[PDB]
């Protein structure tokens, strides 16, 4: 979004990322490895699913006929009744449009926020020996190929598997 | 090695509007609308739906029933939802009415607006004490009853002066009492018969135009009869007749009396409609076929999937999608990104 | 040592809905609604509130005042807010009226819809030049004036043909002129007296039903009198009477005249109502007790605390909470978290 | 929230955190110390208070009776008037519901943002010798019991009080 | 060295409201509203705008045209948008009408509500077969026709009884047929002439008040004529006359008949209005000067700049700004900060 | 905002920052240098311009007169029609008021978010030898006067210009 543009996040995207919307890339001698983070993808999906349920919860009064106003006899009143219905339809429509607009605004905006959170998952796993650049990238002392990258995505990656120091967990 | 955070790149044919980024392509959406297709109307799921007023009255129109045409009496079940299937209801029998001279056609459409509809079990006026000399009650072959004897609309009494009473009268006044129960509206049906110069004199002893005036809840209506030269018989029994009746209805709110000022040819109110509650009403057609979540004036019966719908907005009742101007979509993916350099 | 950022954990019985996380428990909320309780109605704070039309008219119903019942004349103060306390207003004296035969009962409810209400100071029609031969003005013991002499409704003149003029007339036409001030609506009160055959001939020289027709702003209404056999006296002075009057009202917009076509027994308009502005009107009951920010048709007077309210939505005026479907809560705390392992 | 779930933030909470909604914990030999941050708590409360004022500022026109339409005579008009009131109430109600939903959306969402900001307060105070883990935690070279944590929350913590280096303020 | 991220500090005279920070000063705003200024009315851009019904009928008022006044027949263009410039339309010729005794004045304002308006080319009632004895059609010098001979309203026929027919009659009934094309409303114009006692008998052979009754779509209206003593001629041709006409209109929906019950002096309907579609109508004034995006009842013609506007809300059609309570502004800058020491 | 308040971000502002809304300051021997970031400023302006287009896209039905309801004859009906118009104006106005409030809420709130992203721009440029304090400030080994700061704002700054190590892109 606007954050990633200013922060110098990569503006392009990775076609290799299929299992999910968000994840990690690894750049080294092997070339470029790509892995999706399912947790980050799932969270985004749950937010959207909740947002879909929320929009679907809206109820409005039925518009039916007036019980008393009779055709021919009360045509003037009926014209006003038609007008009342039309304006109700118009007003609720624009309100729903606003609710959906704000929903889509949130979903698209939350992308960089996901990336920022994926930094924190990546950072902790990599241990204190890795170097944070700031553009969403870390420089590692160890090599990290597709097999390595995949363990990161799964959250099972250990830095001791390259004799590197770790943040010992709780 | 350098490890980065990245976002996927895929085909992004779908478009959504945002507040701060305008329209953007995305990898996936959840559609929030559909355009429904026109279908037959149906019963509203979880609610008995009224079509014909009296379902067991075969070969009877709603107006037939509302007027109390002989052979067309029966149970009128309550309903919280009603379909208006005749914008201008018609009769299909009994004595020839000149419908367009009053508001009478809309009477069954008025009734169906109520949840509960019943015909009164006693008469609202005793014809044997009604003003305007002694009467005998007239009938017609146009209105054969359940044993095919000559009858008349059960809501009215075609009162005729006795042979010693064939004489003109000044306009006399009768008060129509409120005979319904707590909370019920009373709908009083009444009118007047007229004929050519000869029959008028035979029946009433007067061939001059007669005058009628009703008054209820601030509403007054005035009529003057026509002597012969009537328009052709229509929507009646098909049996040729030289006379015509004019029919009207009178709404009496709870505890309210009405008055009718009449001369010769008066059709005095007998049985009256007692109605209460409200039925939700929309335009539609018969028969009702199956069930549906939503009855929609334009699409008929439709079941609810998406929360919203696009197309022709109109009156609709039940569990319905909400109308919107445009096919809205909820984003289910990421804003499009080009493949990495 | 490890230092972290953390969030508290507390009992979280309260629930709020979110867009992206559904319903969540929280440690604290700020309630945005209350369900009001029924209270007596009151004066609207910062606005003089009308109850009775004429506060100084003791033993007078609003309809009494509107008709100009003797002893029931007085100042009618302006008000931007009015309580409708009679859905079907009644009289409590003077000559027996057959109320339900016209729209007359609602006359004071029509008047209270205006901010300003005054009775005209001159008569709108001079009875000594009014069509239909020479007249004398009639009075009754049913309508004792301020010195307990025989009087009549000050809005009307019970005009009677003189002894040399006791004869039937063809329907004559009078123009009711517009006599109110700039911007004011004129509300013209009029009617007709009727009796049994004997009194009719004695008073008017005609015992036939008389006919009356008014016309104003496109609205025509037609009446036919009744000769004897009247409904029983009610809402009147309690003195036995053989006759009944029918009363109606006629709205004349600024600078607009109306017409009345009448025969014998006519109650000609005299003093007329002159009204202007609009008063905000809701259903309520009397007396008004104290002050309130808001008058609510269902809950009466209530003061404003929470921004919204739940319960029975109805018409309401003043500084009111806004009705909502559900008891909304503003989150004032943190989403529930289990105690840390 | 969704950030904290992905970021590996602690999903549980601290019953000991009473003076406020947000704050710090210290895990060491002393066991686990817990302190609330009043600055972060006040900010959250003020945001909500302003949000309450905003919701309370909405005004809508009174619904009263029609001045001209008379009972019995104009019952058909009055029915439509009743319908107008019903639909106004319905529409404004749903609009207010939307406004409150978004308000609650903001308040609940802002939690992780508060945590993220407490990181920046904690980090500067702890000095350059501490190690940022990324999960909202810092590992210190020095011990920090409840007395130490209280100094952090109060903003008085100095790293020179453990002969450790500071970012010069 | 220490490098930090910072935000500017500038003059911040503008204020906007926020959800969570209240009102805050900002360095710049984008105004979203303006208060419009009152302007002359105009043509609606992209839509032909109707003013006078018949623009080329010079020295003819809208009411003149609607009544079918001679010389005031002409091209009446269709229009999807119409200006109501007469709240109470007046005539400027032909025989003296007592306008205020019916709803007739609003007739051209009713017509302009339709997109298409045409006068029928055949008569709806044959005067040579109309009930009430044989007739001749009357004319007047007050209504000079296209060759300047004595004429009358093209919508009506001033029928006069022939010399063998100078006699009073009982109320006779004529049925008014529906003669318009598919979808069209028929607006039927009719009325009755009256005069002083002498002229009534010369013309009609009866000097008693005459009675007239119309009936259409459930609506009955009743009139009783006046004999002499009329109000003064106004809004007419200016030629002195002893008689007055009362004019009324009767709306007939597709396929609906109406009836008129009449005696002597009847103005039988001839040419009738056939109208269809809907014109969008707002109050305005003439002449229309130039073009505009929006026609606004209060501001006249105005062009659209800002998306919203403040000021007097009223009916408006076209490409219009949306009314708002307050001059809203979108923030275009940063929240105010004091200069950093 | 509330983030910057808790995070201990500088609450004041810089009058010297003219070319833009957001940017950097440099504190050293030179005194205090100030430069605006055009990229961050442009982004903020674009979001607002898009937000303006969105608000301007709303269409609502015109309110005109009833075709059938005639003055005098149908004044009761006309009163209800006036009420219908009045409530439409009232309801839509409050909806727009809500839409605009949320727009400005987003715009004002996003200020700290811009700063947080400017940290990431600054951090990468400064190279691995710089020290992140946490309050939005970095400590450098090299001097950075106004000429240096301008290079940072422009994104042209290299750490090799002081022979210091860089994150190589
Ligand atoms: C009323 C009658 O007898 N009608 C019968 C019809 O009669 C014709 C001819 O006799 C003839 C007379 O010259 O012309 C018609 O009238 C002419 C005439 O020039 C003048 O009288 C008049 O001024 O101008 C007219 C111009 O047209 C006259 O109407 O002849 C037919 C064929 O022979 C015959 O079928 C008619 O008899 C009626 O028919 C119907 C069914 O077609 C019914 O059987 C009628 O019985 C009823 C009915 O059920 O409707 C019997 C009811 O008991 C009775 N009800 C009451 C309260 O009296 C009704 C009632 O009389 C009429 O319905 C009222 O119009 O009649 C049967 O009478
Ligand atoms: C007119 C009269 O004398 N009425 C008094 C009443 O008279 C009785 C007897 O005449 C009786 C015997 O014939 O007949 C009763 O009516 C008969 C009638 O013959 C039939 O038509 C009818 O169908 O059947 C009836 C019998 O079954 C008739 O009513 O007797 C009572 C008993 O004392 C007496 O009260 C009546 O006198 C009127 O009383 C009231 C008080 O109750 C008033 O004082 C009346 O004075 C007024 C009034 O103030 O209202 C005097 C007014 O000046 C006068 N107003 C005008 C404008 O003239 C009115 C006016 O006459 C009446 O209101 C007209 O109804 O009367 C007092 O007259
Ligand atoms: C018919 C006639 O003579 N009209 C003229 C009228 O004459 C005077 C005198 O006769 C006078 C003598 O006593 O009586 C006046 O009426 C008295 C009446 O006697 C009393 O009972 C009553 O209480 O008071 C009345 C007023 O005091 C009577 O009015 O008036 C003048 C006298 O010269 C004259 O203008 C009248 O002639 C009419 O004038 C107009 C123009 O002003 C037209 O030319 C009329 O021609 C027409 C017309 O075109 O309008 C001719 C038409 O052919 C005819 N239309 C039809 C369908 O027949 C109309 C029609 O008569 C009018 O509408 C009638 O009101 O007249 C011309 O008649
Ligand atoms: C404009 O008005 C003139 C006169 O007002 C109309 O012309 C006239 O029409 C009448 C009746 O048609 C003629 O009067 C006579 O009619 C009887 C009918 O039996 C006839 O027998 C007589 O011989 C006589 O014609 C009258 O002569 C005639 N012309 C004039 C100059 O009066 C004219 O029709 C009107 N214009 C239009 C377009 O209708
Ligand atoms: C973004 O979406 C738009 C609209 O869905 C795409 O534009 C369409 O592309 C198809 C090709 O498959 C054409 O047939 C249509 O005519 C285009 N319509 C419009 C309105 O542009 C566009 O290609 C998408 N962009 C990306 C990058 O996926
Ligand atoms: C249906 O048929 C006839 C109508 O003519 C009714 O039976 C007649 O009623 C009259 C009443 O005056 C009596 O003379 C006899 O009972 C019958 N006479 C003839 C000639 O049939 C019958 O009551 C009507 N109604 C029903 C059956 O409910
Ligand atoms: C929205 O999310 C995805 C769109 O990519 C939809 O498809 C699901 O994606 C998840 C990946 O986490 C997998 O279970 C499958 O690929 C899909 N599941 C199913 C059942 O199709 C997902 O269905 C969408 N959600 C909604 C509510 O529409
Ligand atoms: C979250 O709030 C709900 C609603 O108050 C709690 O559920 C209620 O629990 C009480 C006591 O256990 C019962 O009396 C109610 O009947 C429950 N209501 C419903 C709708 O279930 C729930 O316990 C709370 N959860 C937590 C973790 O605090
Ligand atoms: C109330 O009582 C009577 C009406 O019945 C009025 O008395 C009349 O007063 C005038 C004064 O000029 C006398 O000429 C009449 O002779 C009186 N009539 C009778 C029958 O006594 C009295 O004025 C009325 N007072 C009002 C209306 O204020
Ligand atoms: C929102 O809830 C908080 C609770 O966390 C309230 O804050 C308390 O208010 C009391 C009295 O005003 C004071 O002691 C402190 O401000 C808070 N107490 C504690 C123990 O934290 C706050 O008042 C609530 N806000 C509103 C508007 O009701
Ligand atoms: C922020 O708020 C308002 C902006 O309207 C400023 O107050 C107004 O400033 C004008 C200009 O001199 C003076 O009339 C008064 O000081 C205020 N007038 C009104 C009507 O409020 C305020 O000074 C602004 N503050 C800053 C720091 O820019
Ligand atoms: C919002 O404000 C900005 C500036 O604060 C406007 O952009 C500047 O406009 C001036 C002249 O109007 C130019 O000289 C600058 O080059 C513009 N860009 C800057 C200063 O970065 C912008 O036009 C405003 N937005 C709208 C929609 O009017
Ligand atoms: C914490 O640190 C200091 C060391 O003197 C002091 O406050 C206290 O003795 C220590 N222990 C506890 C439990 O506070
Ligand atoms: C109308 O004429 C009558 C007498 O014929 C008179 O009373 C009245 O003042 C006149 N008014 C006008 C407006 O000419
Ligand atoms: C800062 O930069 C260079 C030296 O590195 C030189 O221009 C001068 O010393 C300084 N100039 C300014 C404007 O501070």
């Amino acid at each position: 979004g606007f954050f990633g543009a200013i922060a110098g996040f990569l503006e392009g995207g990775w076609e290799g990322m299929i299992a999910g919307w968000h994840g990690y890339t690894s750049h080294g001698a092997h070339g470029v490895a790509v892995a999706a983070d399912l947790k980050s993808t799932q969270e985004a999906i749950n937010k959207i699913t909740k947002n879909l349920n929320s929009l679907s919860e809206l109820e409005v009064k039925n518009l039916q006929r007036l019980s008393g106003a009779m055709n021919e006899l009360h045509d003037e009143i009926l014209e006003l009744d038609e007008k009342v219905d039309d304006l109700r339809a118009d007003t609720i429509s624009s309100q729903i449009e606003l609710a959906v607009l704000l929903s889509n605004e949130g979903i698209i905006n939350s992308e960089d926020e996901h990336l920022l959170a994926l930094e924190r998952k990546l950072k902790k796993m990599l241990g204190p020996s890795a170097v944070e650049i700031g553009n969403g990238c870390f420089e590692t002392k160890h090599k990290c190929n597709q097999t390595c990258l995949d363990r990161i995505a799964a959250g099972t990656f250990n830095a001791g598997d390259f004799s590197l120091p770790t943040f010992d967990s709780l | 090695d350098r490890i980065c955070t990245g976002i996927t790149s895929s085909n992004s044919p779908h478009v959504v509007k945002t507040a701060t980024q305008g329209e953007v392509n995305v990898t996936g959406v959840i559609p929030l609308t559909t355009t429904p297709t026109r279908s037959h109307f149906a019963n509203l799921k979880g609610t008995q739906t009224r079509g014909k007023l009296c379902p067991n009255c075969f070969n009877c129109t709603d107006l037939d029933v509302a007027l109390g045409r002989p052979k067309c009496m029966g149970n009128i079940p309550s309903a919280k939802v009603s379909i208006l299937h005749e914008v201008k209801p018609v009769t299909s029998g009994c004595y020839p009415i000149m419908h367009d001279r009053t508001k009478i056609r809309q009477l069954p459409n008025l009734l169906r607006g109520y949840e509960n509809i019943r015909l009164s079990t006693s008469n609202v006026i005793n014809t044997e004490t009604a003003p305007g000399g002694p009467y005998k009650v007239g009938t017609s072959g146009s209105c054969p009853n359940v044993t095919n004897g000559n009858g008349f609309f059960n809501t009215m009494a075609w009162v005729i002066p006795k042979d010693n009473n064939k004489i003109a009268i000044n306009p006399v006044t009768v008060e129509v009492p409120y005979i319904c129960s707590e909370g019920e509206d009373q709908i009083t049906v009444w009118g007047f018969h007229s004929d050519d110069k000869t029959q008028m004199e035979r029946l009433y002893g007067d061939s001059n135009p007669q005058k009628f005036t009703s008054s209820a809840n601030g509403v007054t209506t005035h009529y003057v009869s026509q002597i012969g030269g009537f328009p052709n018989q229509t929507e009646d029994e098909g049996l040729k007749q030289s006379g015509r009746i004019v029919v009207d209805y009178m709404v009496q709110k709870p505890g309210k009396t009405g008055t009718i000022v009449y001369q010769r040819g008066i059709l005095l109110p007998q049985k009256v409609w007692c109605a209460s509650g409200r039925s939700k009403v929309i335009k539609g057609s018969l028969p009702l076929i199956g069930e549906a979540d939503c009855l929609h004036e334009k699409y008929g019966g439709l079941n609810k999937s998406k929360p919203y719908y696009t197309g022709e907005h109109a009156k609709a009742i039940g569990n319905c999608p909400i109308w919107v101007k445009t096919p809205l979509k909820l984003a289910n993916g990421t804003k499009y990104r080009p493949p990495a350099k």
